[PDB]
């Protein structure tokens, strides 16, 4: 074990004694408590490296650092030179570790965790397992402290077999320590898991630094600017998923998808791998956005330059100019990782990274030495399935009706969609190596199925954290996805021929295109790299691990009263496209799509505590309509409800007047409150109307008819009048008190009548009981 | 700069908005079909070469929207520091929403001046599902082929900044000969005033083929049958960046016909103070 | 060469409304208005003529020598293209014609008034029909409100319950002008006389036949009262203040315009002829 391997560990282990202390264990404090349950954990595994980590336990409670003397003594009587280090070597480590912790941010045992989004709630301790029951910020509970025996017994069994490494260290730690606390105070939205991650990431950075001791004990190491602020944008993912035309099913679909990913946690990963960090030197990787807490040496911003002309050079020969990656590093200071001074040095630091993050994705390209010349080649043709657009005679017909020529992109992808189902995970490879499915800027991938055993030193598992059945000599990185579609007959993807046939009403495709509100502003907020891993990591976890628990059935206790255009079936018809970072684009049989959107808002209310909001667009077409206008229409709707009011749904594409005052989105109380109006009156359940309304079910037409003369004048006043004349020859009477008197109420404070609105309730009535 | 306008009143759909180079192919197909076979572009090189085309919105009124200047992008914080400490909101409504403004707000959405952004758009890309028919018996085939779709009064319109002689010989008698339907048309000659300033640094108005010189720019990829073998891909700016260290980008040289065809992309300034970069 | 551009401007009457679909309504781009796209109007235009050649199609035979090699048919028995029969272009489902190449499509007299394409042909249709646009008088009518369009249900009438079902239509009100318009490039002056003649003939194939969606039972019954027969030649548009044909106007019947007028038409413009 060199330096490195023993400081991230250090770094990561470094607060381990929190959740035995609070467990009742020994006495003490926080520090000598860890050392002791690590004590025996060297005895266990037979490696005494344990043992040289409970000196990274032993910090804290501090006046240790005046009894330094007394620290070396304690670190000869291990033995450092069992391991190929001395004794300096191990105490300028130490007070690494002890400056880191201070990098990451500026009582009573049982205080749980505070949720990041309403400091107000917490959570009850669990686990991060997917396939189970999912928290939700509820109202302040003393975490009973025999579950975090528990937590101590399970780390106990799932450490022993765990290898002494990082890659294994960290998926067991957040497997339990996600959503302990880590400091048990007031506010403290800090998770442990994520400020073990940030200060091994600080910790790394400052061994791959230069500062010692000597630097440390004088307090420079805040004021030399010795860090890195590496953002990484993917500019254009939506000109990349999403530009295909007809002739793409939607196994290629997802298949682009997951390479859009694989190409981004390959850049991730070769920044990781040739700078010497691990994965906790990665405080978020989601949506094609990554930041890194890196080193600051002149050798790596050549090392930085290096990957970022080799990336930018890989994604403008292959996919032209589709895919922009914008990698940009801002020298940043220790003093600019906490609030000093009353103001956020750390939101201003992002904010200029930010800035000069937009100043590069404005140069989009703009290191490559032939873009704009001329001398094209010969002998070019588009392929009809990708936008790649530009290959020569290379493209090969296969996997389909071979008459039709075809990128080796889309050659590969189909092929990815066929194993996509008994899938579970990738291997980074080298690019020419065997079984090479997928390329990236630096590494090849090789799909790890049911049963092979790939190896690249680098092992992409999908959403889970135990390894398994993959050898000792690679790194396990585990990524998640959010990866629900139903299954046809076969076991594959069904397309979407196959899933609209499952509509309940009209035979239509229903798209879901959403997005979190104001959250640039969110993370302009959080003052620390712990707060932002913690609102970052929590985010994400929605959008890639909560997604399938909602579509498959559960939260149901929280969702309630939805509108229910149907019974929620088992399997539904529902095929997750892209979800992550944010936002998630989900495709499917409509009347699914529909119960899933406010699923989706319901409980993503609950899960941010009310003080976020989230927009979504709908869209319904035709199932041959192309994917490229199926996400065109759903993007420029996302954009107009986005624009009109921030936090409402576009539910379908409404008649409105000219003047400003008709807004095309729904609030989501605005809606809710309609369907829980207008529905169950007119409405019964799975497909049939109510039994007033049976055998006269073209009384709904009529009012769209009704309103489409107040769509073509607001001034005039006909629309409430014949729509009485409609519901007094059937007898229903009742059924509409709002459309048949001119409310006042709307027009003292210049809102729209009550007759605008109810017809989105209406014609998704309409087209449930269609034929 | 007294560059004149063409507003073309059109009667119905386009295919799309011609996007400042498919005129030029057009003006070419024009002139090809006046004048012979040599007063065309060829004969018309010295004289697009002081002078450009450069193609813009629609108004939708009288009031001709403008593209963007895009130096407002990377400082966007430094003009909006007025507004209340909500205003980031609004810098996603002039970055993401970002496409046109009004002239008004368009002499300072340059120049460093905090612009507002318009709404009365004149696009309906509506998504017309057009043919489906055998000359004997049923066709089911929907194959969409979508278009744009205009508002009541409103229509295209581009510019000309070049000598009025040059203009009235080619140009303006190509812009009627230009009036399947969707080449709905009617040409209306007008006058323009911007105020532009300095020009150190400043918009194109057009698309672009640049020489080398990169200065905060969407890239675009533009393709083109142009009279049947497909044409490359030619990677352009798009509407309305800012390459002014002395641009003259000249036109390309192709291959496939008899005579070649050779794409647009040569740039017109105007005024712009980007803040640093 | 080109000497083109006529002008056939005029107003359609669909005299029992019009069901140019899209419950099934009409297209209706952005005011809310119907209107007649160009592609039906000229997608009907050559259906009619395709199927007028189709039967005349073994005496003509001498003029249009290129519609010989073809003794008619359709290619939908053996499913290939560019078999003789007549018309093969398998496209989805349907079979047009379209003739393949633009040696042969210089001479074939659907094919060279509305042109080809396939693999190495490009002909260009050399015609423009524009999309009529609901003439002045009914766009202040629609103002007032007027309802322009008109919802109309049909059944399917069984005959061991004589249960029925509706069938919900909304066509265009019966009796609507809609500004219908013709552009024509008029390349290849010899092929001309002949070619505006069977661009009538067509159209003279409207006013007995349905436009429109579901035609044959009501639907259709179309009326073109085209007012000014046009030129642009050669001097409209590099000039354009004068000095281009304006034709008779009023009550041109389509059936008596066809050739009982245009030879009193065709003269004058027989003198510019350049
Ligand atoms: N899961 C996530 N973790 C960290 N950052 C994220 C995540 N999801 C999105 N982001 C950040 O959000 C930024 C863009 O998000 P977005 O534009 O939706 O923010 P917003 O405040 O909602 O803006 P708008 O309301 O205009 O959409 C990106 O720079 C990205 O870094």
């Amino acid at each position: 074990m060199e330096i490195d391997e023993l400081t991230a560990l250090g770094g990561l282990l470094h607060d381990i004694g929190k959740p035995v202390q609070r467990a009742g264990l020994y006495s003490g404090d926080h520090s000598t408590q860890g050392a002791r349950f690590l004590r025996d954990l060297a005895e266990n595994t037979g490696r005494a490296e344990y043992e040289l980590l409970s000196l990274f336990s032993e910090f804290h409670h501090k006046g240790h650092m005046k009894n330094d003397e007394l620290m070396i003594r304690r670190i000869k009587e291990l033995s450092p030179e069992r391991f190929g280090l001395t004794m300096e070597d191990v105490l300028n480590a130490l007070w690494i570790v002890y400056e880191a912790d201070n990098l990451a941010s500026g009582p009573q045992a049982s205080r749980p965790l505070y949720s990041v989004f309403n400091p107000g709630k917490a959570y009850p301790w669990a686990e991060l397992d997917f396939e189970k029951e999912l928290p939700v910020p509820g109202d302040v509970f003393s975490i009973r402290s025999q579950d975090y025996r528990e937590l101590v017994k399970r780390l106990w069994e799932e450490l022993s077999k765990a290898k002494l490494r990082s890659d294994r260290l960290l998926p067991v730690l957040e497997k339990y320590l996600t959503f302990v606390s880590s400091v048990t105070s007031e506010g403290n939205i800090i998770s442990l898991y994520d400020h073990m991650r940030m200060t091994s990431a600080i910790a790394l950075a400052m061994l791959r630094a230069g500062c010692t001791a000597e630097d440390v004990r004088s307090g420079r190491c805040r004021k030399e600017k010795r860090f890195l602020l590496i953002e990484g944008d993917f500019s254009g993912i939506q000109d990349f998923i999403y530009r295909v035309s007809g002739k793409g099913t939607l196994k290629y679909l997802r298949a682009r998808s997951a390479y859009l990913e694989l190409i981004g946690w390959d850049v991730v990963l070769e920044i990781l791998s040739r700078l010497g960090l691990t994965r906790a030197n990665v405080v978020f990787n989601a949506g094609g956005h990554f930041m890194i807490i890196a080193q600051n040496t002149p050798d790596a911003v050549k090392e930085l330059e290096e990957i970022r002309a080799k990336a930018v050079e890989w994604l403008y020969r292959e996919f032209e100019s589709d895919l922009y990656l914008a990698i940009e590093w801002e020298p940043v200071s220790g003093r600019e990782f906490g609030r000093e001074g009353g103001k956020n040095l750390f939101a201003e630091a992002r904010k200029r990274l930010k800035h000069k993050l937009t100043v590069r994705k404005l140069k989009r390209f703009g290191e490559i030495k032939g873009l704009f010349e001329h001398g094209h080649t010969e002998r070019l043709a588009e392929c009809p399935v990708c936008g790649r657009e530009l290959p020569e005679g290379k493209l090969e017909p296969s996997a389909s009706d071979p008459e039709t020529k075809v990128c080796p992109t889309c050659n590969r992808l189909v092929s990815l969609g066929g194993n996509l189902p008994k899938l579970l995970g990738f291997g980074r490879t080298a690019k020419n190596d065997a079984g090479v499915l997928v390329e990236g800027p630096f590494s090849g991938f090789v799909p790890y199925l049911q049963g092979g055993r790939p190896v690249g030193e680098q092992i992409l598992v999908k959403n889970t954290l135990n390894p398994g059945e993959i050898p000792e000599s690679a790194q396990f990185v585990p990524y998640f996805v959010a990866d629900y579609f139903k299954k046809d007959p076969k076991g594959g993807v069904a397309t979407f021929e196959e899933l609209s046939m499952a509509s309940t009403g009209t035979r239509r495709l229903g798209v879901m295109k959403g997005d979190v509100d104001r959250l640039g502003e969110f993370f302009s907020s959080m003052d620390s790299p712990s707060k932002l891993a913690t609102a970052s990591r929590f985010m994400d976890y929605f959008f890639k691990g909560y997604i399938g628990a909602i579509i498959e059935g559960k939260f149901g206790y929280i969702i309630g009263d939805v509108p229910s255009l149907r019974d929620w079936p088992e399997e539904p018809d529902i095929v997750v496209v892209y979800a992550g970072g944010d936002d998630f684009f989900i495709v499917g049989a409509w009347d699914q799509i529909f119960e899933l959107a406010f699923r989706v808002r319901r409980a993503f209310n609950a899960y941010t505590g009310g003080k976020l909001t989230l927009s979504v667009g709908l869209g319904y077409f035709d199932e041959r309509t192309p994917i490229y206008r199926m996400a065109d229409v759903v993007s420029e709707r996302l954009d107009t409800a986005k624009d009109e009011g921030r936090n409402r749904v576009f539910v379908v594409g409404r008649s409105r007047p000219l003047d400003g005052k008709h807004k095309l989105s729904y609030e989501w109380n605005h809606y809710e409150e309609l369907w829980r109006t207008y529905a169950p009156r007119i409405y019964a359940g799975n497909g049939r109307l109510k039994g007033k309304l049976e055998s006269k079910k073209g009384l709904l037409w009529k009012l769209l008819e009704i309103r489409e003369l107040y769509v073509r004048d607001p001034n005039d006043v006909r629309w409430a009048y014949l729509t009485a004349y409609l519901l007094g020859r059937h007898g229903l009477s009742d059924l509409f008190p709002e459309l048949v008197g001119i409310d006042t109420k709307a027009v003292e404070r210049k809102e729209p009548q009550p007759v605008y609105w109810v017809d989105g309730v209406l014609k998704i009535v309409l087209m449930a009981v269609r034929r | 700069p007294k560059f004149i306008a063409v507003k073309l009143i059109p009667k119905g759909p386009f295919r799309d908005i011609p996007r400042a180079d498919t005129l030029f192919g057009a003006i070419g197909n024009a002139i090809s079909a006046i004048h012979g076979q040599s007063a065309v572009e060829e004969l018309v090189d010295a004289f697009v070469g002081g002078a450009r085309i450069s193609s813009a919105f629609p108004y939708s009124g009288d009031t001709y929207y403008l593209p963007k200047p895009l130096s407002v992008e990377p400082a966007l914080e430094g003009i909006l520091t007025g507004l209340d400490e909500e205003e980031r909101y609004t810098t996603a409504k002039r970055l993401r929403k970002a496409k046109y403004l009004d002239l008004k707000n368009f002499e300072l959405a340059l120049r460093l001046r905090p612009f507002t952004i318009p709404e009365e758009i004149p696009y309906a890309r509506v998504d017309v599902p057009r043919v489906v028919l055998d000359r004997v018996t049923q066709d089911s085939s929907i194959y969409f082929w979508e278009e744009i779709r205009f508002r009541e009064k409103s229509g295209v319109y581009f510019l000309y900044s070049g000598p009025r002689e040059v203009f009235d010989g080619y140009i303006a008698p190509a812009m009627r000969f230009l009036g399947w339907g969707a080449g709905l048309f009617e040409v209306e000659f007008h006058e323009m005033k911007i105020d532009a300033p300095g020009s150190e640094y400043s918009v194109t108005l057009s698309n672009a083929l640049p020489t080398k010189t990169p200065v905060l720019w969407r890239l675009l990829r533009k393709g083109g049958w142009s009279f049947g073998r497909r044409k490359p891909r030619m990677t352009f700016i798009a509407e309305g960046s800012i390459v002014k260290n002395d641009p003259g980008g000249m036109e390309r040289l192709e291959l496939g016909l008899s005579h070649e065809v050779y794409v647009y992309g040569l740039t017109f300034p105007l005024g712009v103070e980007l803040p640093e970069g | 060469r080109f000497y083109g551009k006529i002008v056939i401007k005029g107003k359609i009457k669909a005299v029992t409304g019009l069901h140019i679909g899209s419950n099934p309504v009409i297209k209706d781009p952005h005011t809310g208005l119907p209107y007649i796209p160009g592609s039906s109007l000229k997608g009907r235009l050559r259906s009619l003529f395709e199927i007028l050649v189709n039967s005349r199609l073994g005496e003509w035979r001498e003029k249009y020598p290129s519609l010989a090699n073809y003794s008619p048919g359709s290619c939908r028995p053996d499913n290939q293209e560019n078999c003789g029969k007549f018309f093969n272009r398998k496209i989805n489902r349907g079979w047009i014609h379209v003739c393949p190449d633009y040696e042969t499509a210089l001479a074939c007299p659907v094919c060279r008034l509305f042109g080809a394409s396939g693999k190495e042909s490009n002909f260009p249709s050399r015609i423009i029909v524009r999309d009529a646009f609901l003439t002045k008088e009914w766009e202040e009518k629609w103002r007032a409100g007027e309802a322009i369009t008109e919802a109309k249900i049909e059944v399917g009438i069984d005959r061991v319950t004589s249960q029925a079902n509706p069938r919900t239509n909304e066509r265009v009100v019966a009796g609507a002008e809609f500004e219908f318009e013709i552009i024509y490039n008029v390349e290849n002056t010899t092929h001309w006389r002949d070619d505006i003649k069977n661009l009538l003939t067509a159209m003279a194939l409207l006013e007995d036949s349905y436009l429109g969606g579901s035609g044959s039972r009501g639907y259709g019954k179309v009326k073109f009262i085209f007012d000014s027969f046009e030129f642009r030649p050669l001097d409209y548009y590099r000039t354009g203040k004068d000095e281009d044909i304006v034709s008779i106007d009023a009550r041109e019947k389509s059936v008596s315009d066809i050739l009982s007028g245009f030879d009193s038409l065709f003269s004058e413009v027989e003198g510019k002829l350049e």
